[PDB]
RNA sequence: AGGAUUGACAUUCUUGAUUUUGUGGGUGGUGGUGCAUUGAUGCCCUUGUUCUGGGCCCGCGCGCUACACU
């Protein structure tokens, strides 16, 4: 009973505040539309035409003239900020934990930046890319681009003239694997493409020549991916194929000289330095 | 004159719901003759979608000689209304829309709008809710210094400042008109009224959360005003943050 | 072991016909049911009004 | 202001830097509890505007035909 009662009033009561929203709505649009149709005569007949404010347009004059911007808009607390990057650690740890349980044509670094051999090479592609950053309007895919130049630049530039003496090639080398590590830890997209494309070169060529044409940059493609990537988890379609074609190389190609035995040796220890963390 | 149904027209605009406006308010802000339009319509009429309309009518028709002709008319005296008959004390969402898209024109909605709001005896909690209200959506830089700098050439008042309080936890960026507003600023507060104003430690919360990064790119004086401020009103929640920040800061 | 879940009827009473799916062949037991018996009280009525 | 965007007389005109193309990152109290009736005040959370809704108060027993490496 008290549920009919309730009820019944609240349906009727809904159907009476309906019924009012329809006739106000109802009488606005008669009202509006019969005095709207109806003043088109008198639409055009009807006609009636400090300090403060001049140091407001002064301070807006300054406030064109003058113009900069905060920092990095917030608080660089101690104790958040070594929180947070323990937080951080601990999540690319058990990140590496749980996935182990589960127009720049190949030329344009080297006719542009590279002057001498690496010196002058990697400083001027440091202003291309300070350049690019700064008048980067829309930019995908002219970055992809000198960013594959510059990954080009390294693979046709670190396996002729390591002649030069050992300190030299070891600062330029370090610096060089230490900012394009920082650079490339947080993306993928281009170091992937890639290495897609230096494992079908060296597996063409692999497949092309005896041993005559095997390069030096292997050494330094597996370098710069053990330095660029953990490589502790298992399912990563980067790692793996390059790692599954050199033992590829050691099984089927022959080793009759001392350099193809120490190449085979460094082959053998970087894939002990693989595992050293997987 | 208009069309005399107006009375008539207010009458429905007391309690209808849902639409937008007629064509005949569309049509006479081409004209000229909305004064005596309004002085007919009445306006006791404050239904939620017509203060929709209404916002969005004057900051479109927004320039300084119409500004200046129907800037202070009846538009925050029903906001005077409404909030002393509030007894929640909340922003309604017709009052927070009717703000937010008043500021969609801040040519000189900065200058008619933000500025009369202390006409007869504002509060310290009405400036933080207007504070909040135009503090939760984009700003554009020049336009809130053009409002900044007459309101910070205001004196040293709470329902005045705890506005430039929540101005400050809206944590803009430092141009140098940011710079000289607060050195005036600092001067409008510092050691006659050394004996009747007394500042309490909200207002130590407003220092921490302006001097939280306001010290991007900035020159000695102002270390050496704040090193004036450290000597002066170090309070105990004022310490360890912020003399890192000093230490860490450069020119 | 292999474990299964029942196959229950919420608010089930075993007098009343519930609501099975079978518009098609069920409902028709229902109206037909029905209709038998409506026909048998009718015939019922009429001979013993006939004695 | 050389078409950055704003209410359109069923595109078409009476609006002027509220901005947008590429990218960092920050959120939220307007609910109220504990203290003087305005004091970085302990506490579950954060990201409140517009129409309609729903059954009711056959039972019994006898025969015949099933359900069976019989």
């Amino acid at each position: 009973k008290k549920t009919k009662a309730e009820v019944m009033k609240e349906v009727i009561a809904k159907s009476k505040f309906y019924k009012q929203e329809r006739q106000k709505a109802q009488g606005i649009m008669e009202d509006q539309i019969d005095n709207l149709d109806d003043n088109f005569e008198d639409v055009m007949s009807e006609l009636m035409m400090t300090d403060l404010d001049k140091e407001y347009d002064i301070k807006v004059k300054e406030l064109q003239l003058d113009k900069r911007a905060a920092p990095s808009d917030r608080t660089k607390t101690e104790e958040e900020k070594n929180a947070e990057a323990e937080e951080k650690k601990r999540e690319l740890e058990q990140q590496r934990l749980d996935r182990m349980n589960g127009r720049t044509h190949d030329a344009l670094l080297d006719q542009v930046k590279k002057l001498d051999l690496d010196d002058h090479p990697k400083i001027v592609k440091n202003i291309i890319k300070a350049y690019q950053p700064k008048l980067a309007e829309g930019n995908k895919e002219k970055l992809g681009k000198f960013t594959a130049v510059l990954l080009r630049h390294i693979i046709f530039l670190s396996n002729q003239n390591y002649l030069k003496n050992v300190q030299s090639f070891k600062r330029t080398q370090n610096a060089l694997i230490s900012i394009l590590k920082s650079l490339s830890e947080k993306y993928n997209r281009e170091l992937s493409e890639e290495c897609r494309d230096y494992i079908n070169e060296m597996q063409a060529r692999y497949k092309k020549n005896h041993f005559d044409a095997l390069s030096n940059g292997d050494l330094v493609f597996f370098s710069i991916i053990g330095i660029l990537f953990s490589t502790s988890d298992q399912y990563h379609l980067v790692i793996t194929p390059a790692l599954i074609l050199m033992s590829q190389f050691l099984e089927q190609i022959k080793f009759n000289s001392l350099k193809r035995i120490a190449f085979g040796a460094v082959l053998v220890r970087i894939v002990s330095q693989y595992q050293r963390i997987s | 004159k208009v069309i005399k149904a107006y009375t008539t027209v207010g009458s429905i605009l007391k309690t209808w719901t849902h639409g937008k406006l007629p064509k005949l308010f569309k049509v006479i802000p081409s004209l000229r003759n909305w004064q005596d339009v309004i002085y007919v319509t009445n306006p006791e009429e404050w239904s939620p979608h017509v203060v929709y309309e209404a916002t969005k009518l004057f900051v479109s028709n927004l320039t300084a000689k119409e500004s200046q002709k129907f800037i202070n008319l009846i538009l925050l005296e029903r906001f005077r209304d409404n909030i002393e008959t509030s007894e929640d004390h909340s922003l309604n969402y017709h009052i927070y829309r009717a703000v937010k898209k008043s500021l969609y024109k801040p040519s000189a909605f900065f200058k008619g709008f933000l500025f009369p709001l202390v006409e007869t005896g504002c509060n310290v909690r009405e400036a933080t809710i207007a504070g909040s209200v135009l503090a939760k959506v984009s700003v554009p830089a020049l336009h809130s210094s053009a409002a900044l700098s007459y309101l910070l050439r205001l004196p040293f008042s709470p329902p005045t400042t705890v506005f430039i309080k929540i101005l400050l936890d809206k944590k803009y960026a430092l141009p140098y008109q940011t710079v000289d507003d607060c050195v005036y600023y600092f001067m409008r507060f510092r050691i006659g009224e050394d004996a009747t104003r007394v500042l309490p430690v909200i207002w130590h919360k407003a220092f921490l959360t302006f001097a939280q990064r306001y010290k991007n790119d900035i020159t000695q004086d102002q270390r050496d005003f704040l090193l004036e401020t450290v000597r002066q009103r170090g309070h105990k929640d004022i310490g360890p943050e912020i003399r890192r920040e000093l230490l860490a800061g450069a020119s | 072991i292999p474990t299964h879940a029942p196959k229950y009827e919420e608010n089930f009473n075993p007098d009343k016909k519930s609501y099975d799916p079978d518009r098609t062949r069920s409902e028709i037991n229902k109206m037909k049911a029905q209709l038998k018996k409506e026909r048998k009280f009718t015939m019922k009525e009429i001979r013993k009004d006939a004695k």
